[PDB]
DNA sequence: ATCAATATCCACCTGCAGATTCTACCAAAAGTGTATTTGGAAACTGCTCCATCAAAAGGCATGTTCAGCTGAATTCAGCTGAACATGCCTTTTGATGGAGCAGTTTCCAAATACACTTTTGGTAGAATCTGCAGGTGGATATTGAT
DNA sequence: ATCAATATCCACCTGCAGATTCTACCAAAAGTGTATTTGGAAACTGCTCCATCAAAAGGCATGTTCAGCTGAATTCAGCTGAACATGCCTTTTGATGGAGCAGTTTCCAAATACACTTTTGGTAGAATCTGCAGGTGGATATTGAT
């Protein structure tokens, strides 16, 4: 599919940022199904505010208010 | 003839790469073809700004990063240097996201 | 004026541009003349605040402007900065550098 | 067309506290999103406050507790200092 | 003299409701404290929620249609296509007669 | 007269829901519609709710459904109880759950 | 015309009474230390929700602590109660 | 002669009981008193409402309950059926509402 | 613990493209001066509801005993996961056109707000109903010793 | 494999506290009728975005070896659970005094409402600077052999 897009080094440069020094085989498959879902729950916001604007394009803004009512505020994209 | 730094050292190094630096891990079309899969289920021909995109993968990773420090930390409560699924699973069920 | 509403507060902060967005921001039938003043002393507080720390970081990496990573370190090595930002990210921000001591060899 | 920000404010501020500092336009987003985050909250909680006490006026006596409720202790204390400052000086210019 | 004040609740409504889906069942007032906290609260996450729409996109009015993409983005899916349909059923019923 | 609530084929009161927006500071206006779809909203929730708890009821021989059918209705339903994911329902108590690795062996 | 003075109240929730809410919670078993860091995490957690409670007592110029009160303080730390109103 | 159940039967029929179960937990009047002594370390001469006071035991059962099940699955995570503090901080740092 | 012997970081410099800062204009906000309202603070004050008290009674907390079974400590095999050389290919990147469309203006039919005025539906006690909490006592399942 | 020992279920009854029903007063919907908005419905533009294009680079997919960790197995000291005697202190239930919510008025310090006047911040190129891409070379730390 696209998520296999999501390497192993990838999740594992990741890892690395979260301090992980060693990594089970499983986890590769286990992260990729936690990235989906995540994804999944933001754009699904994120589009909800597309759709509500008439419009036909996913704006930062769209993603950045997806965030926050997702208690995942982000800062740097609100210009 | 070769060299060979022993298991746990290159791993140890690149801990320290990568949390001293800032750039995005995940490489950066595999992430904005994801993306796009999943934005179909919801709606259809749908373009994105690429700044949009950007702050989907910021988010992303910045999440990934949280949820492997706090992956980590159940491993070696366990006392295990390794992740492995049940630490995940562990990690999301106290943060509620599993309930 | 001659003397603005934001000197007149001893401010940097717009007090004038607070008070509308305050008032177009759907908060109450009516927003009093003390209010945006209060809330633009606050931020310009918590502003100089973080910049404070975060010209620090720039000053320890010896180069004279902050970045998101600055501002990032700066936060999140503050304990009541983090607590009042713990559920913000700060893109490009990175994370603190930390290895659990369990981790470390010998 | 016209896009409103607070730089200019947020630029003020650091020069007068490093002054031989400056910023990247990046780090410049994220003091916007900052003050718009704070902005948001605190007006958000004056908003309640006003609100559950039967008031159709938001005051700044309604912006201190706001603040109190929002902030860490000492982090609070010196905005409520700076907020009871401006106030009071402002009363004084005019 | 001191005329107590009346408090509104939705409790009548709400054992309207009770008595529909279940004709021979009753509710302890402290359930019904519940239900009121429930009702209220969801009022006003859909109320606040479709208050920030009507802001980011610039209207002065809080339409059906505001409060339509609240439930949407408030609810988990299958609850939020039922609240849809009810929603848009009673609308048009309201506009269709008077 | 002819009554809102009733006019919409509704139990619950689009008048009341009418003036609780008009007067909650949302917006500077409020359309016809949007208090019938919000009571019509608020009245399906209601109606789900009551169904899933009065089941409870019912299962535990009782008459009056009490805030415990309320939690075991709430708690056992998996959109439901992600809706309601960060409230507590007094003297609701809890899911009856033992993990596995506590009942007795060999 | 008076109150006798209270101190050192968070010895009367007791060992039997985490022992009760630990089994609720679904514990089979319980360590030594658990009763002594429980009392310190709820200390924390009372204490936290008491001051906004009162935040908001003061801020309508009341000398009574509201159910309403203590309704908002859960709210804003995320833990809404039902149950008591509004 | 006498009857003795084996250790952790009654403990697992606790766990069952207090299940079924939805009353308070902590003696009343003691946490009431631990209430007021940290209303009064805030603000002095503050009165309660009977229902003020109900709501904060409510809330404070719900939330130890919580945590408690929290540190459970943590103990049983390192292979233990005990819980220890080392859980309940590491339930608390994850889920870092607090620590 | 030392010495060799690679391997990787980290400082200290450089030249120049890519950003930041810098100037000069200007719509669009912020401010002024006046003219009028008005939310809510202050001041009674009628009454809920809180704080104490008093006592009787038992539910339940303490402190103790004694051993079961859990946690902690150790050892070790096997199999998983780290480290690396090899070489292929997916991702970058650097412009190029065409288009779809987010953004703005400019009118109006339809929709909303308001002040009065007329009409119920909803609320607060009274006045009835009626579950179900406590209290018994007998059937059943579970646990643990032999 | 069986029975004492308990605990847990499960019904049945009854009076009473707590829900439901009943009424009457009445606030607040609901109706009327102008006064204002506003969210679009067409007609237009300048842009970011998608579609393609199409070579090169470094990042990644693959396969091999072997170190080192995870999971299993064992053993045992002492910690925590079960059971009980003792008696404190929480819980009940009612009463009482009064503090302080909450309701009503009255009336200004404060807020709104307009018509004009000033300032300011945003913007977009011109005139400056600044990190970083690369490159050593020395410091630092790793790994193996005695
Ligand atoms: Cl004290
Ligand atoms: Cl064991
Ligand atoms: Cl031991
Ligand atoms: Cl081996
Ligand atoms: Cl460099
Ligand atoms: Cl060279
Ligand atoms: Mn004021
Ligand atoms: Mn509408
Ligand atoms: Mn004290
Ligand atoms: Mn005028
Ligand atoms: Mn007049
Ligand atoms: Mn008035
Ligand atoms: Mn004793
Ligand atoms: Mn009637
Ligand atoms: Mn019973
Ligand atoms: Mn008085
Ligand atoms: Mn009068
Ligand atoms: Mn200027
Ligand atoms: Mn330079
Ligand atoms: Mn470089």
């Amino acid at each position: 599919d696209n998520i296999q897009g999501i390497t192993k080094p990838a999740i594992r440069r990741l890892a690395r940022r979260g301090g992980v020094k060693r990594i089970s085989g499983l986890i590769y498959e286990e992260t990729r199904g936690v990235l989906k879902v995540f994804l999944e729950n933001v754009i699904r916001d994120a589009v909800t505010y597309t759709e509500h604007a008439k419009r036909k394009t996913v704006t930062a803004m769209d993603v950045v208010y997806a965030l926050k009512r997702q208690g995942r505020t982000l800062y740097g994209f609100g210009g | 003839k070769p060299h060979r730094y022993r298991p746990g050292t290159v791993a140890l190094r690149e801990i320290r790469r990568y949390q001293k630096s800032t750039e995005l891990l995940i490489r950066k079309l595999p992430f904005q073809r994801l993306v796009r899969e999943i934005a179909q289920d919801f709606k259809t021909d749908l373009r994105f700004q690429s700044s949009a995109v950007m702050a989907l993968q910021e988010a992303c990773e910045a999440y990934l990063v949280g949820l492997f420090e706090d992956t980590n930390l159940c491993a070696i409560h366990a006392k295990r240097v390794t992740i492995m699924p049940k630490d995940i699973q562990l990690a999301r069920r106290i943060r509620g996201e599993r309930a | 004026k001659s003397k603005s509403r934001s000197s007149r507060a001893g401010l940097q902060f717009p007090v004038g541009r607070i008070h509308r967005l305050l008032r177009k921001g759907n908060y109450a039938e009516r927003i009093g003349a003390g209010a945006p003043v209060y809330l633009a002393a606050v931020l310009e507080y918590l502003t100089a605040e973080i910049l404070e720390l975060a010209g620090n970081a720039s000053r320890d990496n010896k180069k004279t402007r902050i970045i998101p990573r600055h501002l990032q370190l700066a936060i999140r090595n503050d304990e009541e900065l983090n607590k009042l930002l713990g559920g913000v990210t700060i893109a490009q921000g990175g994370v603190l550098p930390n290895i659990q001591a369990v981790l470390l060899p010998k | 067309s016209r896009k409103e920000s607070y730089s200019v404010y947020v630029y003020k501020v650091l020069k007068q506290v490093h002054p031989d500092t400056g910023i990247s336009s990046k780090a410049m987003g994220i003091m916007n999103s900052f003050v718009n985050d704070i902005f948001e909250r605190i007006a958000g909680e004056a908003s309640r406050l006003a609100h559950y006490n039967k008031r159709s006026t938001i005051t700044s006596r309604e912006i201190q507790t706001a603040v109190r409720l929002l902030l860490p202790g000492e982090l609070a204390k010196h905005a409520v200092s700076e907020g009871t400052k401006a106030v009071t000086k402002y009363t004084s210019s005019k």
